[PDB]
């Protein structure tokens, strides 16, 4: 296509979006960190017997 | 033929899970004490016997 001088490109980034995939990204990883955590406490009851 | 695939940067862990050895870790245990009390019974039986 066509240039055009004199002017340049954004960033085509949104802010909004980034903060809801940021603050969905923090719920996931910890909902992660609790099944880890379950899992540590499955091992930890089964070894203490 | 049947054969595999291969993936790039992966790596394939062992098939161990140590929830079912440590139960049966207690099986064992368990079964390994039991055999052992009739070595002891037979023993005193036999140590009976001798006293006669």
């Amino acid at each position: 296509g066509k240039l055009t001088n004199g002017a340049l490109e954004a960033s085509n980034v949104d802010l909004s979006k980034e903060l809801v995939n940021m603050i969905v990204a923090q719920r996931n990883y910890q909902s992660n960190a609790q099944t880890i955590k379950t899992q540590d406490q499955i091992l930890n009851t089964l070894v203490n017997l | 033929n049947g054969a595999g695939l291969l993936y790039q940067g992966y790596v394939e862990t062992s098939n161990v899970n140590v929830a079912e050895e440590l139960v049966n870790m207690i099986q064992v245990q368990r079964a390994y004490e039991i055999n052992s009390k009739a070595v002891s019974t037979t023993d005193q039986m036999l140590q009976k016997l001798t006293q006669l």
